């Protein structure tokens, strides 16, 4: 086509998305992560990760206001991840690094489960 | 904006 | 922070809305122009237009599941906004930039608005 | 991935 684009509608679009997060707007469901809770936007998490996109089309799931995790998971892990998801910006650190790959693979987010696996190799 |  | 940063990661969450707006998947509300429908996310809505934004954080019209547009907006200058919304591509053209124009300043797109007018000052 |  003959399109104009603008550079920074993707991430603005993000940005917003964290606002309305951040002020509970529109938040359509709860995700259960052992003894912790985050209220997050199906859209957002079907966007970002290979099981909530399975999760959220199922025609009985897509429904549940309520999504219990794995009693594997580890909340942190979640947390880091679920910041990731709405900004682009993911805290791995030494201590968090084996959570958060474990969390990344469980939840299907490719582009982070390579990370973790090249900044794992690196220390070794 | 830009010339995608 | 000391956070790291996936460059794409903006870009792929607004395809994937896209993509799940083209399989009509957890779409929540129809917007009204005229004598056209269009099915969208709220959440997307909301990050892309003043208008929505105001719409959407009232405690009234934050449970419709209609909205209808003012009667003098175009279909065709709204269809090229919902596409932008979703794609940050516009498909500005000599036949409908004034429509787009009078829709994104009625739907409070500030960058959209500019664009239009640094396009039309081009021509005079 | 980057340093932002
Ligand atoms: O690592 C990842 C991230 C991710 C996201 C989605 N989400 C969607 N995929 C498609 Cl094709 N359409 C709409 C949506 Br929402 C699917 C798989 C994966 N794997
Ligand atoms: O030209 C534009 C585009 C736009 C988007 C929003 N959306 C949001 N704004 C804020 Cl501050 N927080 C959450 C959301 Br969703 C508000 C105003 C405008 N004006
Ligand atoms: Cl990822
Ligand atoms: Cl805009």
């Amino acid at each position: 086509d003959s399109c104009i684009q603008f550079t920074r509608h993707a991430s603005d679009v993000l940005l917003n998305l964290n606002r309305l997060r951040s002020r509970d707007i529109l938040t359509d469901v709860v995700i259960v992560v052992s003894r912790e809770q985050f209220r997050a936007h199906k859209t957002v998490l079907m966007a970002c990760s290979g099981l909530f996109y399975s999760i959220f089309t199922d025609q009985l799931k897509c429904n549940l206001s309520v999504i219990n995790l794995d009693p594997e998971i580890n909340p942190e892990g979640f947390c880091i991840l679920l910041d990731f998801m709405y900004t682009s910006r993911l805290n791995l650190r030494e201590g968090n690094i084996m959570a958060v790959m474990a969390t990344a693979m469980y939840l299907q987010m490719e582009h982070v489960v390579d990370t973790c696996r090249k900044f794992i190799k690196a220390s070794e | 904006w830009v010339i995608p």
